[PDB]
């Protein structure tokens, strides 16, 4: 059922049912999580406009002209058209990870274009030719590299949505938006582009400097990149060096699922002793209510007493506190959490938890590590309650770990009422008589209906309070001998005392306790997680572990990483390989994603961002334009080659005319996903997490490709030719 | 199979009523015929120290489900005799005690019971209620002997009697129609289902 | 009528090897408190179909309903889709303590829930407060007096 609709039904059904509301009665919506949703898709479709508003300002940097810049920039909004029509056919829906990946792919449907235009533009510039032959020729020019790029960036998605697990679902929401958006991109362009090149482009101050400095600055790169080629070997060295040092830090660098987003709500969790009556919690409520009272940042408190998420009993209960607007508050939601925590310890006699909302709406109900603790040599519930005390033991003494807890019913006291059966067969009781007393003494029993103004209600029986808080008044109670005297059942009932669990809980069908823990601040789910596995290991024998909830999710998606890269590494290289036929071209194109991937992790090791499943989208994203940038050289340097110049003089040659699309294609790309990086306000964290890694990968592989690029082709058709 | 088993199942549900009492308790017993036969695994006994009804109990208590958390196990389908309380009456017995079936049945039927446990502080709680605590009874009877202790009253003179005197109490097989033989002696079997794909 | 450990005993581990070999599940669990109710789990894949898995999981309980004790049997083994948390909270007050927390809780149940309920989109609606009943409070220090 979809959220937004549901609530916005009850809303409604709750207007048409106030009208008929007893004077003294009003209604409230103290909670409510739906509006949430359409603030954040409202914040993406803005940075999506951002995104748009800034590519369109980049283009127009370069071409100088409105028409030129609009050329292009027609091809968005329509190739996002079709993918809408694509995921309505396809099943999907609109959702803030469709509209990131079309925020992302925003830069990239625009590369073709701009590369038409460009070639276009300089043809005119140059050679003096009408837009319709300078169209004609631009496009026999270029019509390879554009299908190449297409055909390579909408390869290199495809992997990832075969993904197993939420981390496949998630990947595969960016897969379809990037890749379909990308084909219809390039179908526009090369359909749509040079018709409008051949008929609405007429013939031909910051501008001329603009153009006097990119004139200026080609020569010097010209030169730069002849004094560079002659050094090759050292510059083999330093990107082996740049490789290993972005394999130690993508090994080496704290990992996590999901940032965690501030959702202008969190939750409190009271946990009084097994002994506690609902006085005795009703207690700490009122002191957790008055001291979150006058805080100016809470908009509404709500309390559910006798009920919770792991357990319900006289002694648990539940609170959920919203916060007021983004604009309006002044403090995050954890510091209120962290806050309430610190107030909470130090005056009560329980257990209370403020937490935030869980990352995903139905992986669990707090943001967190869940564990389950299992008994799987049948060593006994005593013995694993015992291990449950040694590791918070272990934990609660430990600096990767802020707090670590339990979330179920604690153990408690139990009385056990012996018969002796003997003092009733000689007495002359029956059995079943005490059987009857015992069973009704404090129990309620539901008997009949009867019509209270128009409802069936229902007829309750119980025995009254003052006769059921006792022990002493359950043994007061008397039944009928044969001889004729009352004999209580003191006389013939010995009462026990025990300690045992009041909750049973099983995983996977075994003895299972479950415990939560919230990682400390400089330490990440993924360290966490694997400290909490290590102090386990201390454990004595027979027991075990499991990871459930988002602990699973994470460690499945941590494992997959590898192969995905891989995979996808190889698609690339097997589709450069068809369309250029031959196996070192590829090999050349193939060598700058360590080029990228030094750069992502750069940028979000200075960030102090974890890798996560946006850092690993990103970093595919990274290949594929990486891959696209070396493409754009490779292909010209190549076909000069067979023309008949030198491998020098072509790779140069190429270098120098391809600069300028180059440029324009990772800047139009760098600064569609700045707004991204500079995200503030409610969603930035997820912003942040997605755009800082693909801003530094983007940065890194567009400044080192155009000196290493050149290089490599060089160095490795050299060893070709000499080896064969 | 799972729409065809849903709809048996709901179709049944109709006739449920009209169905004989016993026929009710003992239960309606619907499944899915299964190909996805793997192996069999028994246990037998070569100095007949157990009986088919030992290694039954020790097969499903303590190695079916250690065989079905196995990759590749799906169903497990256990072959022998579940154990029971059984109790023997000797007509003349009773009859020496004017004493009949029924009565023996009443006797079981009240002795061996269930006794609702409660809470002591449980809401609505007098006002200063502090402690909350559990109680619990126990009213059924877990051992031969208890059985065997059972308490009736005889008719034709009035004196207590044990269940044990007119009959002999015993830990036996729920029913006895089948039996399974390995070379010749005890034995018990369980067939492991291979899970699709 | 029974304990925490006793439902453990009869009813999760009973049902719960059964429970075990169904399609697509990622694990199980169970909880049982001394409430005298006892909650089971299956978690499925990702990207499953939940239709097929409550029927799956229908005709593998059923199997069982014979060992189940009588008053379960009787009161029956419900079986459904999970919500795990709340969408919204709709709640009833007072403003002058006009009407007390059982009249609120009775109107609630009685002109609100089911309204809401039959809202499209709603799963389940779980109401934290309880109608109003005809109370009989007995002291057993007098009905014995009688002999009753
Ligand atoms: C040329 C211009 C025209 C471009 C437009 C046409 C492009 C093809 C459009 C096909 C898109 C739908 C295909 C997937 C349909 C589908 O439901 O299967 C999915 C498989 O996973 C997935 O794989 C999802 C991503 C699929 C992306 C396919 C888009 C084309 C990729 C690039 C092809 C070119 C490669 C170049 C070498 C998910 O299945 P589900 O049922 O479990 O999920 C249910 C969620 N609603
Ligand atoms: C429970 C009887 N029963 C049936 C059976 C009989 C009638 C209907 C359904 C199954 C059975 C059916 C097949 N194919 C193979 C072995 C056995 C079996 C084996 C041992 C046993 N002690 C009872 C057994």
């Amino acid at each position: 059922a979809n959220a937004v609709k549901t609530a916005e039904g009850v809303r409604a059904k709750i207007e048409e049912l106030k009208l008929n509301l007893p004077e003294g009665m009003e209604f409230s919506i103290p909670y409510d999580t739906a509006p949430f949703v359409k603030i954040s898709i409202e914040k993406v479709i803005h940075t999506l406009l951002e995104a748009m508003v800034l590519v369109f300002i980049v283009m127009y940097l370069f071409l100088h002209n409105v028409r030129y810049t609009l050329i292009p920039a027609i091809v968005a909004p329509i190739a996002l058209l079709g993918t809408f029509t694509v995921m309505l056919l396809a099943g999907f829906s609109i959702n803030v990870l469709t509209m990131f990946g079309m925020v992302l792919a925003i830069g990239i449907i625009v590369d073709d274009a701009i590369v038409v235009v460009e070639n276009v533009e300089r043809i005119m510039a140059t050679e003096g030719l009408s837009p319709k032959d300078a169209t004609s020729k631009a496009m026999k020019e270029i019509t390879s590299p554009i299908i190449g790029i297409t055909l390579v960036l909408a390869a290199v998605f495809l992997p990832m949505a075969f993904a197993s697990g939420s981390v496949g679902v998630i990947y595969k929401q960016f897969t379809l938006t990037m890749s379909v958006s990308i084909l219809f991109s390039a179908l526009l362009a090369l359909i749509l582009t040079p018709a409008l090149c051949a008929t609405i482009l007429k013939p031909i101050g910051f501008f001329a400097w603009f153009d006097r400095s990119f004139d200026k600055v080609t020569k010097k790169y010209e030169l730069m990149l002849l004094k560079i080629i002659k050094h090759t070997v050292p510059m083999m060295v330093i990107f082996l060096v740049i490789t290993g040092i972005t394999f130690a830090g993508m090994k080496y660098w704290p990992t996590a699922f999901m940032p965690e987003e501030d959702q202008g709500w969190f939750m409190t969790s009271f946990q009084l002793p097994s002994d506690a009556t609902a006085e005795r919690t009703r207690n700490v409520v009122n002191q957790f209510e008055n001291n979150l009272k006058d805080n100016p940042d809470v908009k509404s408190n709500t309390a559910i007493l006798g009920w919770g998420f792991s357990g319900a009993g006289q002694n648990v209960a539940v609170a959920f506190t919203t916060l007021k607007d983004f604009k309006e508050r002044t403090s995050s939601a954890s510091k209120m959490t962290s806050d309430v925590n610190s107030s909470m310890a130090n005056s009560t006699e329980g257990e209370t938890m403020a937490v935030l909302p869980p990352a995903i709406d139905e992986l669990g109900t707090f943001s967190g590590f869940s564990l389950r603790l299992q008994d799987r040599a049948n060593l006994g519930m005593p013995a694993l309650l015992a291990a449950q005390d040694e590791l918070m033991a272990m934990a609660a003494k430990n600096k990767k770990f802020y707090m670590v807890w339990n979330e179920g019913l604690p153990q408690g006291d139990n009385i056990s009422l012996k018969i002796d059966r003997e003092k009733l067969s000689a007495l002359g009781v029956k059995f079943s008589d005490v059987s009857d007393i015992i069973s009704t003494s404090m129990g309620s029993m539901y008997i009949n209906d009867f019509p209270n103004q128009g409802r069936m209600q229902q007829v309750i029986v119980q025995v009254e309070a003052k006769s059921r808080m006792q022990l002493k008044d359950i043994l007061n109670l008397k039944v009928m001998g044969s001889s004729g005297q009352l004999v209580s059942l003191s006389e013939v009932v010995t009462p026990q005392w025990n300690k045992a669990p009041q909750q049973y809980n099983r995983y996977n069908g075994r003895p299972s306790l479950s415990i939560a823990g919230i990682p400390n601040f400089d330490t990440s789910s993924g360290e966490a997680m694997r400290e909490m596995e290590q102090l386990i290991a201390k454990l004595p024998k027979g027991i075990g572990y499991e990871w459930t909830g988002i602990s699973l999710q994470e460690k499945q998606s941590e494992s997959q990483m590898a192969f995905l890269l891989g995979l996808s590494m190889l698609v690339v290289f097997l589709v450069l390989a068809a369309l250029y036929e031959s196996w070192a071209i590829p090999l050349s194109v193939m060598l700058v994603v360590p080029l990228g991937i030094f750069g992502a992790i750069i940028a979000i090791m200075s960030r102090g961002l974890m890798n996560d499943v946006f850092f690993k989208i990103g970093l595919i994203t990274i290949i594929g334009l990486s891959a696209k940038n070396a493409i754009l050289i490779v292909e010209f340097a190549k076909m000069l080659k067979e023309e008949g110049m030198s491998l020098i003089e072509a790779t140069v040659a190429a270098a120098k005319l391809r600069l300028r699309p180059i440029l324009m294609t990772s800047l139009a790309f760098t600064c569609g996903v700045i707004p991204l990086v500079i995200a503030t306000g409610a969603s930035s964290e997820t912003q942040h997490a997605l755009g800082t890694g693909v801003f530094g990968g983007m940065i890194s592989a567009t400044i080192l490709a155009i000196f290493f690029v050149p290089v490599f082709f060089i160095f490795i058709l050299g060893a070709v030719e000499k080896l064969f | 199979v799972e729409m065809a088993q849903v709809d048996v199942q709901n179709k049944i549900k109709a006739v449920e009523a009209r169905l004989p009492q016993v026929v009710r308790q003992q239960g309606l017993q619907v499944e899915a015929s299964s190909s996805g036969f793997l192996m069999l695994v028994g246990i037998n006994s070569p100095n007949n120290q157990y009986s088919e009804v030992d290694l039954s109990d020790y097969l499903v208590r303590n190695v079916v489900e250690e065989l079905k958390r196995v990759e590749g196990v799906g169903k497990v389908q256990s072959f022998g005799a579940e154990k029971a309380m059984r109790i023997w009456v000797d007509p003349n017995k009773l009859v020496s005690y004017g004493l009949s079936i029924s009565d023996v049945n009443n006797a079981i039927r009240e002795n061996n019971v269930e006794i609702a446990p409660g809470r002591l502080g449980d809401l609505p709680a007098e006002k200063g209620q502090l402690i909350t605590i559990p109680l619990s009874a126990q009213g059924q009877l877990s051992s031969l002997e208890q059985f065997k202790n059972i308490s009736l009253k005889s008719k034709t003179n009035g004196s207590v009697i044990k269940l044990s005197d007119v009959a002999n109490v015993e830990i036996g097989s729920q029913a006895y129609n089948f039996a399974i033989l390995e070379n010749g002696k005890p034995a018990t079997a369980a067939a492991i289902q291979l899970s699709p794909g | 009528g029974a304990t925490a450990k006793t439902i453990n005993d009869s009813v999760v581990t009973l049902i719960e090897r059964e429970l075990s070999g169904v399609k697509n599940l990622l694990y199980y669990s169970a909880t049982t408190d001394t409430s005298g109710t006892a909650e089971i789990t299956a978690t499925f894949k990702p990207g499953t179909d939940v239709e097929m898995a409550q029927v799956d999981v229908q005709n593998k309980i059923k199997a069982v309903e014979a060992r189940l004790p009588q008053v379960v049997r009787q009161q029956g083994l419900q079986v459904e889709a999970s919500s795990s948390g709340f969408l919204m909270l709709v709640g009833i007050n007072s403003p002058n303590n006009q009407y007390s927390e059982v009249d609120l809780s009775d109107y609630l149940v009685r002109n609100v829930v089911e309204e809401l309920k039959r809202v499209e989109g709603v799963g389940k609606v779980q109401s934290f407060g309880a109608e109003k009943a005809m109370r009989i409070w007995v002291d057993p220090n007098k009905l014995v007096s009688y002999g009753l």
